[PDB]
C-alpha cells in the first residue's frame, strides 16, 4: 500500500488506477478462494479470465521501463 | 577460508586463468569467527555469531569475483543449522550466492550421478538475457516437465501409464529421458566402475534437450539416456541396444 | 523449553499429520480406481441387458398385461432412498445428500405422500435414526465394495416393497459422479421402470437407456480428475428367429427385477465412487493446507529460535560484566 | 510527550477545559528512553529499555487524570514493536491503559480497515450501569461469535469449511459477516482508497448488530457489510450487489 | 539440603540403619544458589543460574549413596520450572536420579492423579532380570500402548476419532483405559478427591493392568476405571455406573 495513496497520481491515471484495483480485489477473491468447481456466479465467464489477464499484464520485462502515456 | 582465497587470486592475477576455490562449509567459518570473537570478548550479536559477522564473510567472499585478468569462481558448502535459511549466517551467506545446487540424497541412492536435484536447484543466473533466449526457454521447459514428473509420480504409482491421459504420458516419458540424460558419466569415477566418462559443454547439452524435449526422440529407450554423454552418444548407444535385440 | 517445546510438538504433529493425510489421499485414489474397475467389470452384463431389454420391447410392442414393476397409475405414497458413503469427515458428502433428501422430503410432504425412506449407508442409517419425523425404516448398509449380494438384498427389499401397491413411484438419491471437485447428488426414478428401458430423472434431465455413462480417471495437465465415457452400446436388434421358451409376459417379469437390481448396484457403485472421492479431494486440500501450515508454523518457530537464543545471549553477556 | 502533557495540563487545572491531547506513537517516548539510558550510563533492562521505562512512562501516564477540574480524553497510539504485545514498552502500557484497543496486522492483512481486533479491544467502561444493559449484552455476544471463530480456527485450518456440523457452520458465517461489518471506511482514509466517510452513531451500529446476531440477515453474503456503515446501507449495497450481478 | 544430608550421613555412618531421606522442591537448592552467585561476583551461565550448577547439585546428590553399612533412599522432588524439561536445574538432575518420574501438567489437565507421564518417567529398575520378566513384559506392553496413544493423538484430534485403523481403535480405548487406571485414591489427596484413599501393592495392579490391557475386560465403561484403587473394584464400579446410568 501507498499512504499517499491517489493524490500522487496524475489526474489521468487516477480513475483507471482505481477501477483497475478494484478488478484485482475482485480477481484476488476468485482466485485464492473457492470456485474451483464450476459454480453457482461460474467465474472464467465474469471476472477470472480478465483478472489473470491483468495479473499477467502487470508483470514487466527485465529493467524495459513503460512511459507515462504508455501505462495509461 | 582467507588463504585460500590469496593462493587462488594470486594464481588468477598472475596467471589470468579461471581459478576455482573450493570452501568447506562456510557455516563452518562463520563457527570458527563466532568463536574468536567470542574469545576476544567483544559482545555477541544476534542468535551467537560475531558481530562482525557480515563484515567479516563478506571480506571472505567478495575478494570471490572475476577481475579483468581472469575469474576466481568459487563453490562454497553451505550447512544451514536447524535447516533455515532464516538466521544470519546462513543469511548473510544467501545474501552473497549467485547459484545454489542441492545434492540430493534420494537421487545418489537412486545412482543419477551426479545427485544434484534438478527442481530444488535454482541460479540466479538462469535468467534470458544472461544465458541466452533459447537456454533460458528450454531450461524452463525441463523444469516444468520436471515438475510435472515430480506432481505424477503420485498418480502413476496408483493409475500407471497407460491409464492416465497420452497427452501427458509423453510428458512422463519425456521427463524419465530428461533425468537419465541428467546422469553424466565423470572423468572420475571411471577409478571406481570403468566408465570413460564425457565432457559435454553448453551447446550440446542445449541441443540434445532440446531435441528430447521437443520430442524428437520419443522412441528411444530410457536406459539408453543413462549416463551418456552428448545426444548422438546417446542415439548411438540406442541403436546398440537396437543391434543387440535381435540376441 | 516449554516454549519452543510446544512449537516444535506442533511442528512434529503437523508434518505427522501432512503424511497421514497424504496417505488418505492415496488411499482414496486407490479406492477409486478400483470401484471404477468394478464398474468396468460390470459394465459388460449391463450392455448386454439394456441390449435385450430393447430386444423385447422389439419384439412386444409393450404391449403386456404383466409386470408390477410398471404400476404407474398414481402417485400416492413415494419411498424415496439415500445411498450414502461410510466413513469419516467425508469432504462435503453427507450434508450435501441429507440436504437433497431433506428438500426432497419437504417436497414430498407437500403432496401428502406419506413418504417411507431406505438408507442404505450407515451414516446415513445413523443420521436417519435420530430423527423419526420422517418416516423411515429398512436401512441396510453396503461399504468398501458393492457386493452381488447386497445389492441383492436391497433388490429384494424395494421389490418386496413395490409387491404391495403401498409403495410406488420408487425415486433414490444416488450421487452421481460428475467431478472430482464436486459430484451434486441426482435424484433418478427407480422402480416405475419405464418399460422401455429409460431411466428418467426429476423432469428435465431424464436418460435414455443404453446411453451409459461410464466414468474414466485419466490426469489432466497435471492433477487427478475424471473425464466421462458417454458410450453408446449398438444394439443388434434380434436374433434371426428369437425363439421364446417362455412367454412374452414371463420374460419381462422376470427380467425387469434383474435390470433393477443392476441399476441398484450401479447406483451403489457410482455413489461409492462420488464419496471416497469427495473425502479423496478433502485429504488433498488438507494434505496442501498442511503444508501450507507447516511452512508457516517453521518460520514462526524458527524467528521464535531465534528470538530466544538471542534473548539468552544477551542475558548472559549483560549479567557478565555488571559494572 | 512531557510539554505535549504540561500543554494541555494548563488548559485542563487552570482554564478547565475538557481538553484531547493524541499523543501519537506514546511507545517512542519509551524508545528515546532506551537510547538516552544505554547512552547515559544507566544499566540496561528487559530486553533493550531503560530500567525505568515503567516509572518514566508512569509520569507519563499518571500526570493524565481526569481532575475534579477538568477531564483530559487522551489518546495514545501506542506502538507494539515486532507485533507481539508480551514485549515490556507496550505491556507497561496495558497497565496504564483503560480502553486498550489491539490492532492486529492479521486484519489489515485480509484487508478489513480498521483492523481493530474484536477479540483483545477491550475496556474498562463495558460494563453494566455505565453502557446500558442492551449494549453490554450485545457486546457479550459478539465477542463469543468472533471468540468462537477463533477457536476453531485451528479446524478451519488443516481441514475444510465442510467438516463442520450446521451450527458451527452457522456461527462462522456469522462470525464472518460480524468480522466484515466491523470495517468502516473512514473520514480521513479517503486518500488512500475507498468510499467517503461514513460516521456511525452507536444507535445505528447497536442496532445493525441486534440485526446480523438474530441471524435474520442471513440471505445477504459476506461482502454486503465489508466497508460500509450503517446496516440498512449494507442492506442497500447487497440490493445493488445482486442488481450489478 | 546439606543439613538433610547430614543427619542422615550420621544415619548411615553411625547407627548403621536405612534411613529414608525425603528432600521436597531440590530445585529450590539451585535457585539459593543462583540468587547468591550472582551477586558473588560469578558470571551468569545459561538460562540464569550459577555457573557452578553441576559441582553444587552433584555435591548434594552424590552423598546419597548405599555405603556398605546402610542404604539412603531418597526421594527428591525436582521442581521443573514452568515444565522447562530443558533447564539445566531438572538436566543436571536427571543425570543423578536413578528412578526419575516426571509429572506432567497436560496429564493433570484431564484430571488423572496423580499426573505421572507414563511415557516419562522411567526407571533403571525395569530390567527384567531386576524386575521380573512378567513385569517387564506388562510394563513393555503399556508403555508402548501409551506411546501409540501419543501418536494418534493427532489423527484423533484433527481428522475425527473415527477414522483411524479399527485395530488402533482398540489400541485406543486400551489406552484410554490403561491412563484412566493408573489413578489412585491417595490417603493423604482424599481432600481434593472426596474419594477415600485406597493403597494397592504391585501384584494387584499388576495382575490389574494384565486383564485391562488383554481385551479381555474391554467393555467396561471408561469413569469406571478412573479414580479406582484396583481392578475388581473397577468391576464393581462398572456395575454401580451403568446402574445408575439407567436409573
Amino acid at each position: 500500500v501507498s499512504r499517499v495513496g491517489s493524490a500522487a497520481q496524475i489526474k489521468a491515471m487516477k480513475k483507471v488506477a482505481g477501477k483497475l484495483k478494484l478488478e484485482l480485489a475482485q480477481f484476488a477473491e476468485l482466485e485464492a478462494f473457492a470456485q474451483f468447481a464450476s459454480d453457482l456466479d461460474k467465474a472464467t465467464q465474469n471476472q477470472l479470465a480478465r483478472g489473470q489477464r491483468l495479473r499477467e499484464l502487470l508483470k514487466q520485462p527485465q529493467s524495459a521501463p513503460l512511459t507515462v502515456e504508455e501505462q495509461v | 577460508g582467507l588463504t585460500a582465497l590469496t593462493m587462488a587470486e594470486y594464481f588468477r592475477d598472475v596467471n589470468e586463468q579461471d581459478v576455482l576455490l573450493f570452501i568447506d562449509n562456510i557455516f563452518r567459518f562463520v563457527q570458527a569467527g563466532s568463536e574468536v570473537s567470542a574469545l576476544l570478548g567483544r559482545m555477541p550479536s544476534a542468535v551467537g555469531y560475531q558481530p562482525t559477522l557480515s563484515t567479516e564473510m563478506g571480506s571472505l567472499q567478495e575478494r570471490i569475483t572475476s577481475t579483468k585478468e581472469g575469474s576466481i569462481t568459487s563453490i562454497q558448502a553451505v550447512y544451514v543449522p536447524a535447516d533455515d535459511l532464516t538466521d544470519p549466517a546462513p543469511a548473510t551467506t544467501f545474501a552473497h550466492l549467485d547459484a545454489t545446487t542441492v545434492l540430493s540424497r534420494g537421487l545418489a541412492a537412486k545412482g543419477i550421478y551426479p545427485a544434484v536435484d534438478p527442481l530444488d536447484s535454482t541460479s540466479t543466473m538462469l535468467q534470458p538475457r544472461i544465458v541466452g533466449e533459447e537456454h533460458y526457454e528450454i531450461a524452463q521447459r525441463v523444469k516444468e516437465t520436471l515438475q510435472r514428473y515430480k506432481e505424477l509420480q503420485d498418480i502413476i504409482a496408483i493409475l500407471g501409464l497407460d491409464e492416465l491421459s497420452e497427452e501427458d504420458r509423453l510428458t512422463v516419458a519425456r521427463a524419465r529421458k530428461i533425468e537419465r540424460f541428467l546422469s553424466q558419466p565423470f572423468f572420475v569415477a571411471e577409478v571406481f566402475t570403468g566408465s570413460p566418462g564425457k565432457y559435454v559443454g553448453l551447446a550440446e547439452t542445449i541441443r540434445g534437450f532440446q531435441l528430447i524435449l521437443s520430442g524428437e526422440l520419443d522412441s528411444l529407450p530410457e536406459q539408453a539416456f543413462y549416463l551418456v554423454g552428448n545426444i548422438d552418444e546417446a542415439t548411438a548407444k540406442a541403436m546398440n541396444l537396437e543391434m543387440e535385440s535381435k540376441l | 523449553c516449554a516454549n519452543l517445546r510446544e512449537l516444535r510438538d506442533r511442528i512434529g504433529s503437523v508434518k505427522n499429520t501432512q503424511k497421514i493425510t497424504e496417505a488418505m489421499k492415496l488411499v482414496a485414489a486407490a479406492k477409486v480406481r478400483r470401484a471404477q474397475e468394478a464398474v468396468v467389470n460390470g459394465r459388460p452384463f449391463s450392455e448386454t441387458l439394456v441390449e435385450v431389454l430393447y430386444n423385447m420391447n422389439e419384439q412386444l410392442q409393450t404391449e403386456d398385461v404383466d409386470v408390477p414393476l410398471t404400476k404407474i397409475r398414481t402417485v400416492k405414497k413415494v419411498a424415496l432412498m439415500v445411498v450414502t458413503g461410510d466413513r469419516g469427515l467425508c469432504g462435503g458428502f453427507n450434508n450435501m445428500l441429507l440436504k437433497k433428501a431433506e428438500s426432497r422430503i419437504a417436497e414430498l410432504k407437500k403432496l401428502g405422500v406419506d413418504y417411507t425412506i431406505i438408507s442404505i449407508g450407515k451414516k446415513g442409517n445413523t443420521y436417519f435414526i435420530r430423527r423419526p419425523e420422517i418416516p423411515v425404516d429398512r436401512y441396510f448398509d453396503g461399504t468398501n465394495l458393492p457386493t452381488a449380494k447386497e445389492a441383492q438384498a436391497i433388490a429384494d427389499d424395494v421389490f418386496s416393497l413395490f409387491v404391495s401397491e403401498e409403495v410406488d413411484k420408487v425415486e433414490m438419491l444416488y450421487t452421481k459422479f460428475v467431478s472430482l471437485v464436486k459430484s451434486d447428488p441426482v435424484i433418478h426414478t427407480l422402480l416405475p421402470l419405464s418399460p422401455k428401458g429409460e431411466i428418467c430423472d426429476i423432469n428435465g434431465k431424464c436418460v435414455d437407456a443404453a446411453e451409459d455413462e461410464l466414468f474414466r480417471l485419466t490426469t489432466k495437465e497435471g492433477k487427478l480428475t475424471v473425464e466421462r465415457d458417454m458410450i453408446k452400446t449398438e444394439t443388434p436388434a434380434f436374433s434371426p428367429i428369437l425363439e421364446f421358451e417362455q412367454d412374452p409376459a414371463q420374460i419381462l417379469d422376470a427380467l425387469l427385477p434383474l435390470y433393477l437390481n443392476s441399476q441398484i448396484l450401479r447406483a451403489l457403485q457410482e455413489s461409492l465412487a462420488s464419496e471416497l472421492a469427495a473425502r479423496m479431494t478433502a485429504m488433498s486440500n488438507a494434505t496442501d493446507n498442511a503444508n501450507e501450515l507447516k511452512k508457516t508454523l517453521s518460520i514462526n518457530y524458527n524467528r521464535a529460535r531465534q528470538a530466544k537464543i538471542t534473548g539468552e545471549i544477551l542475558e548472559i553477556v549483560a549479567g557478565a560484566n555488571a559494572c
